[PDB]
RNA sequence: CCGAUAACGAACGAGACUCUGGCAUGCUAACUAGUUACGCGACCCCCGAGCGGUCGGCGUCCCCCAACUUCUUAGAGGGACAAGUGGCGUUCAGCCACCCGAGAUUGAGCAAUAACAGGUCUGUGAUGCCCUUAGAUGUCCGGGGCUGCACGCGCGCUACACUGACUGGCUCAGCGUGUGCCUACCCUACGCCGGCAGGCGCGGGUAACCCGUUGAACCCCAUUCGUGAUGGGGAUCGGGGAUUGCAAUUAUUCCCCAUGAACGAGGAAUUCCCAGUAAGUGCGGGUCAUAAGCUUGCGUUGAUUAAGUCCCUGCCCUUUGUACACACCGCC
């Protein structure tokens, strides 16, 4: 019904794990049109969580100082790979969106003060919060990195990453980097 | 040859029609009034250069104005530009006309670094 | 000198052409609304001209 | 304003105009029972975001942030 | 269904009304059009060929949209962002002749006039010339 | 258009005295040359008619050589006057527009003749400073250290 | 990782290549042709349009920086 | 018009006239008990009130003090002849100006009393004219050549906020 | 008247502005005069930003300034004269006023 | 702040206060702001609509010759108080969630005692003492210098590119300024000339009347380019042309044509910052005869992270220890 971007209807996605479900926003209560609103989101902790997760990839792509207030071409951005996304999968772009931050939200992290054993004291299993947002500055980052001084535009970029890691594929940024971290959480256990 | 006619032309090339062979600055120049100080100095460097004996160079005239452009008429004189201390002598070679008189004496003598001191530690 | 060089160099313009209304310096005027005044005149006198803080 | 603040001016006064045409020129029963899908939809719809700016401050070029500052 | 050119996108409407000065060709096209810039700002000429019939079909366009526009006017619509090199950029201004000459050729096609004050303003037959085109258009980007 | 490879499309070109790369756009590769800009580049090809959006290697021998006529001795063409590089020689107070390695030779003999009357910037020239009043306090340490 | 000299003009074994597979797969940009066909890009976008007239590739997107295309439906 | 400046520049002037007549008037009258000027505008005149303590004594010899400053200020900001006129106000509770105390004081510290005694009473006349707190601070070369300021304070005294604006006044 | 007259009054404050416009008023309605409404020009902020030290050494702390100038215009128009019916000024030191024609 | 309580009674600071911003279809008013309606019109549809649509085109305070303040302005007023609910709490102070609400923490200004040998005698006809005072350390005039460079440092700007550059088209601001006592020096519409930098005539504005409806940038839409030190980058350097002035050289500044240098994202270290915020992005004022890479403000686009800690740097209170008291940059 919602129909963001005129189609991918949003009422076909599934959540497969409960572990994030409470903070994925795809759902019609939560389902727009379009991924731009003055939502007040930042004003209050855990505001994000309503937030669609649309609006935080759009919000987490415009990076790196010439890109912080160009929001409408971030936009046209995620219209186009999702378009892209779309043509070599042919499922709901969504879906593949909603996988990818499932798989590429790393479980574990390490973090303390004192005399690194390896990198960091203990290992700590993390919230989902932490997860969904780690997951999709990753997917950011591995789509600015991917794009960066290479022909290849930053609209495929952003759409291989989000196809391998809605697969996981190690070809993607981000599960390589969340690999990393669970294994040095796993040897700082 | 300064845009192609002679020196000797140059001599009996009055100030308007000499405006357009002239770059913009000077034609700005020119076309600006010329003050008292700029007339003395001609008619000091005309009487000096008629008084100059025949195959020998004029005597030096001196003078701290140095913004003065210079003229083919002055080509070969003898002048004094200050540099802040002293008067320096400058031949006026038929080349020179585009210039002012102060591009030829440096204000400052160049550097020749010594040891840096206690500084930049 | 004489008339003919005692005041002969023109300040029809420019800084030195202006000086403090008050204490005739020529530093830090305020040329704004005609002020003519002093940075440190006006930071004394602007009570009394009524330019007040609010914020 | 700008391009999007006015888009966004645009599309509530749409929304505050239709319910106060509603509330008025007809019952307030189809002005409540679209009052409900727009609040439950977007609550900026109806009632302006109150942000809009802050003063810079003679410490820094924003708002906010300061100038650099060096000790060496 | 009657069609102004405020219901039509001006972007092709523009390109549409450029197109038909080209082929109703009665222009005062002054000869330095291949050579000069169109801005102190631009660094390049305009790529295309006839860039003149476009700018004076937009120029068209905006004393439609509003009456009195100047020559300075319109170098203020088409102002540009000079970037000044090394220096931060600023907004620099249009090119005064090229607006102005562009005028001119407009009343060569008597479709401007000046104003009673100062300043010049579209003639009637050259609304309804701007109206056909914009109900044309309409009529092609609707079917 | 968006053909094979054209058989006399040679990769690199020679114009007077200086290879240009014809892999390149023509409104772009003659910018190789010294002296040659993107807009005069821009106006000898508008005033060549010659379309733009073909590369330089695919080009005949009687375009460039119209090309290379207009740049020689652009004065005739209807190339306005100021538009010139060389404009108002010092020498002979002629217009004229520079092309090639004469652009080198040229500004060496003018720092030379710079020096030779002693200049203030011909001074500088000389000792391989700044000569347009610019800091040297402080930048351009690079090149000498 | 050094240079990747692209092809401005096509030739033989490259153009035949061009028409006798590139509209058999999901996606089509001049982003992917360019660097599976190692060919400038603005070739990429010349030979795209004109297959485009041709007609043998389904167009979508038509972006000004970032253009997609489909091959046509195959059934 | 075009003879008329704008509003802007009106006030600003109007401001340093205010300014440059309260100096000078500061300057002169600093004996008599100097107190504060009020000016009262009307395009057709402008009315010049002074405040001071001494009205006897700003007054000259049948008036001639206060003609010789109205044609001061006549001659000065060049007013239209007759178009000024000055009235000395004699001020109500001289222990309340701090303008016209700050003067007593200094009067009397130029004339060489004990400073400490000079404050202790300026203080007291202060306080029994009225006052809900007071504070006087002198800041000088006191006893050796090292500078040192003694503040005598007592009663109510707020330093911040608006209020301060209008209960405090300050010389 | 057959008189239209403009008066202007401005000031840097609020309340004597406020007081003269309601007086003023009000003695033309007891006068029958039909009085013009009041119309607030906008309020003209001047804003002066100045360092606080007279040194330039310290923390660069800047003084702003501000003066508000309000302005307001009531208009007075009678099928009467109006000068020489209404002279009384009743102004207070402070507050600018002038008295302009419609013809001015 | 509640409470205990050899204290009682106070006082400043903080708070309070003023401005600022956010809602007021409630009041007042509006030809130096308008809205609505009507009538003239112009044009498209006129197949036929015709109370069809646009107009920043013109009129209805031109005085009898329409209404109104929603928008704009600015005054009076109102409005938010932990007010209600649920929970925690000695059930006191108060804290969290939630409803309704525009707002349930809008930012600034002001800001206590005591001080620092912190800065300014180059602001002063503020000033003690000392120096000089006619070959003047006074003052004037002319010129130079304050820019001068083997190098180091700081605040900045430009950038390293395809999330881009160029070319065109479309399209949205708010602060605030504008003709001078000396004091000459304004902001500018329109018309013409020139390609640009500018110039030549006619006006407007001492100002919500004019610039100006401030047609800003970024952004948006199409074009070319195509991963290269490339169409990035514009430093150096040449020629020429314009404005200010008495004077433009050691280039005032602007402009055209040439040159594309380092730079492929930056070590050891480190700055700032929690919402219209950082950042991008332009625009005003200050300095100005000429002017901004600075600064003060303004607006446009507009986020990620966090609702915690004393680990680093510190701050405040209590207890404690002292061989410190110029006070650990101590003493020895
Ligand atoms: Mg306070
Ligand atoms: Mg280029």
């Amino acid at each position: 019904d919602i129909k963001l971007f005129g189609k991918w209807s949003t009422d076909d996605v599934q959540i497969n794990d409960i572990s994030l479900q409470d903070y994925i926003a795809v759902k019609e209560k939560y389902a727009k049109y379009l991924p731009h609103s003055a939502g007040r989101y930042a004003a209050k902790r855990f505001r994000k969580a309503q937030c669609p997760i649309v609006e935080r990839l759009t919000n987490s792509m415009m990076m790196h100082g010439r890109n912080n207030g160009k929001k409408l071409m971030t936009v046209r951005i995620v219209k186009h790979a999702f378009e892209i996304i779309h043509l070599l999968t042919g499922e709901n772009p969504l879906q593949v969106l909603v996988n990818a931050i499932i798989n590429s939200g790393p479980r574990e992290d390490s973090t303390r003060i004192g005399r690194a054993g390896t990198v960091r004291r203990q290992a700590v299993d993390v919230s989902p919060l932490r997860r969904v947002n780690q997951a999709i500055w990753l997917l950011c980052t591995g789509a600015r990195e991917a794009a960066f001084r290479n022909i290849k535009t930053i609209a495929e970029c952003l759409a291989d990453e989000l196809i391998n890691a809605a697969k996981g594929s190690s070809n993607s940024y981000a599960i390589k980097k969340k690999d990393e971290l669970e294994r040095v959480a796993k040897s700082n256990r | 040859t300064y845009r192609g006619v002679d020196l000797d032309q140059l001599l009996d090339m009055s100030y308007e029609q000499l405006m357009q062979l002239y770059s913009a600055r000077q034609r700005r120049r020119l076309n600006r009034g010329l003050r008292r100080k700029q007339h003395s100095l001609l008619k000091r460097l005309r009487k000096a250069k008629k008084e100059a004996p025949p195959m020998e160079k004029p005597e030096v005239v001196k003078t701290h104005l140095r913004d003065m452009i210079i003229l083919p008429e002055m080509v070969g004189s003898m002048v004094g530009v200050y540099n802040g201390k002293t008067f320096n002598q400058v031949e006026i070679k038929p080349e020179m006309i585009g210039h002012y008189l102060g591009e030829f004496s440096i204000t400052y003598k160049p550097v020749k670094h010594g040891r840096p001191g206690i500084g930049a530690t | 000198g004489h008339q003919q060089l005692y005041w002969s160099h023109p300040r029809k313009f420019g800084q030195g052409s202006r000086s403090c209304r008050v204490c005739s310096n020529r530093h830090g005027l305020i040329r704004k609304y005609g002020l003519n005044m002093c940075r440190q005149c006006f930071r004394q006198y602007a009570k009394d001209i009524g330019f007040i803080k609010l914020d | 304003g700008g391009h999007v603040a006015q888009i966004y001016a645009i599309r509530q006064s749409i929304s505050k105009a239709l319910v106060a045409y509603y509330q008025k020129y007809v019952d307030e029963a189809s002005k409540k029972e679209i009052k409900d899908i727009l609040i439950q939809y977007d609550r900026t719809l109806l009632v302006a975001d109150p942000r809009r700016c802050e003063s810079k401050k003679f410490g820094g070029p924003g708002a906010r942030a300061r100038y650099q500052k060096s000790y060496r | 269904p009657g069609v102004t050119v405020k219901d039509v996108n001006q972007q092709e409407f523009v390109r549409a009304l450029a197109a038909f000065l080209k082929k109703s060709g009665k222009l005062k096209v002054p000869e330095w059009v291949d050579t000069v810039k169109l801005a102190k700002h631009k660094e390049l000429a305009p790529y295309d060929e006839n860039w003149f019939y476009t700018r004076a079909a937009s120029t068209a366009r905006h004393l439609y949209l509003r009456g009195g526009a100047g020559v300075g006017s319109m170098t203020k619509i088409y102002g540009g962002r000079q970037r000044n090199g090394v220096m931060p950029s600023h907004f620099s201004r249009g090119s005064k002749s090229v607006a102005r000459r562009v005028l001119q050729a407009l009343e060569g096609l008597k479709m401007v006039e000046k104003d009673q004050d100062g300043g010049r303003k579209l003639t009637p037959q050259g609304q309804r010339d701007l109206d056909r085109i914009a109900g044309q258009v309409a009529a092609a980007n609707k079917k | 258009m968006s053909l094979v490879i054209p058989e006399k499309f040679q990769h690199i070109l020679r114009v007077l005295n200086t290879n240009i790369d014809g892999r390149r756009k023509i409104a772009f590769a003659i910018t190789a040359i010294k002296g040659v800009g993107r807009r005069y580049a821009h106006v000898v090809l508008r005033k060549a008619d010659i379309d733009l959006t073909k590369r330089a290697g695919e080009l005949t021998e009687d375009e460039v050589e119209r090309v290379i006529t207009i740049m020689q001795n652009p004065r005739q063409y209807k190339i306005p006057d100021w538009f010139l590089n060389r404009q108002k020689d010092v020498k002979d107070g002629k217009y004229s527009q520079v092309l090639a390695n004469g652009l080198d030779n040229k500004l060496r003999e003018d720092l030379e003749r710079l020096k030779k009357i002693r200049a203030h910037r011909g001074l500088r020239h000389f000792w391989g400073l700044r000569v347009r009043g610019q800091h040297t306090k402080t930048t351009g340490r690079r090149g000498r250290t | 990782r050094d240079k990747l000299n692209n092809l401005v003009l096509f030739d033989k074994a490259t153009y035949d290549k061009l028409c006798k597979e590139v509209p058999n797969y999901k996606l089509i940009t001049p982003a992917v042709v360019s660097e599976r066909l190692k060919i400038r890009g603005s070739l990429a976008r010349a030979a795209l349009q004109e297959l485009l007239s041709k007609g043998l590739i389904k167009l979508v997107s038509k972006h000004r920086a970032q253009v997609i295309y489909t091959r046509n439906t195959k059934g | 018009m075009a003879v008329q400046i704008s509003k802007k520049r009106k006030f600003v002037a109007d401001g340093i006239f205010k300014a440059e007549l309260n100096e000078f008037l500061t300057r002169e009258l600093a004996e008599d008990g100097y107190s504060g000027v009020e000016v009262r505008v009307t395009p057709t005149r402008t009315e010049i009130i002074i405040l001071a303590t001494r009205t006897q004594n700003v007054l000259g010899e049948k008036g001639r003090r206060i003609r010789e400053l109205t044609a001061v200020v006549q001659k000065r900001f060049g007013f239209p002849e007759g178009s000024v006129e000055l009235y000395a106000e004699k001020v109500a509770t001289r222990g309340l100006c701090a303008i016209a105390q700050a003067e007593s004081l200094r009067y009397k510290l130029l004339g060489g009393l004990a400073v400490r005694r000079a404050c202790y009473g300026v203080l007291r006349f202060i306080m029994e004219s009225g006052a809900k707190g007071c504070e006087v601070v002198v800041s000088g070369k006191l006893r050796g050549q090292r500078a040192k300021s003694m503040k005598f304070v007592d009663g109510l005294m707020i330093h911040s906020g608006d209020p301060v604006n209008y209960y405090v006044d300050t010389a | 008247a057959i008189h239209r007259i403009r008066i202007t009054l401005t000031s840097r404050n609020v309340k004597s502005l406020e007081k003269v416009c309601a007086d003023l008023i009000r003695g033309a309605k007891e006068k029958n005069l039909k009085v013009k409404g009041p119309v607030r020009m906008p309020t003209k902020t001047l804003r002066i930003t100045t360092r606080k030290t007279p040194c330039g050494e310290g923390s660069k702390t800047w003084d702003r300034f501000q003066m508000r100038i309000h302005k307001r215009l009531i208009d007075l128009h009678s099928p009467s004269e109006i000068v020489k019916q209404i002279t009384s000024i009743s102004i207070e030191p402070g507050v600018e006023v002038e008295v302009t024609i419609a013809d001015a």
